[PDB]
């Protein structure tokens, strides 16, 4: 700004950062899918490991 | 002698000169916001994508 001798266009464009200084806000979508994709997921997991474990012993 | 007479003359006579911020406008950039702050789009809810990709893949282990 020191640079600039037409400095009040460089307040202008302060003012504007400063203005829009939220440039975008905060995104947490992996609340709903990654919940539901989870219960799945476990079940399956859960499934898989009982059957072999089972087998296993067997 | 001379260096005084011109520098006499030249000081005296300009210290002004044409300066308008306006004509500066029209070389230089505008400053325009940024666009699109978009929050990202969300995809593949339920679990209705996992019990198809479960089904769909047959080779779920070979």
């Amino acid at each position: 700004r020191s640079v600039l001798k037409n400095t009040s266009v460089i307040d202008k464009i302060e003012s504007y950062v400063k203005q829009y200084k939220p440039v975008k806000i905060d995104a947490s979508k992996q609340l709903q899918v990654i919940e539901s994709f989870e219960k799945h997921a476990m079940t399956n997991a859960k499934e898989t490991e009982s059957l072999v474990s089972k087998e296993l012993k067997d | 002698n001379v260096i005084q007479d011109l520098y006499l003359r030249e000081l005296k006579d300009t210290k002004l000169a044409p300066s308008t911020l306006q004509d500066a406008e029209g070389n230089v950039k505008p400053w325009n916001p940024p666009q699109k702050p978009n929050l990202p789009e969300l995809e593949l809810q339920g679990p209705e994508a996992l019990k198809a990709y479960t089904e769909q893949n047959v080779e779920t282990a070979h």
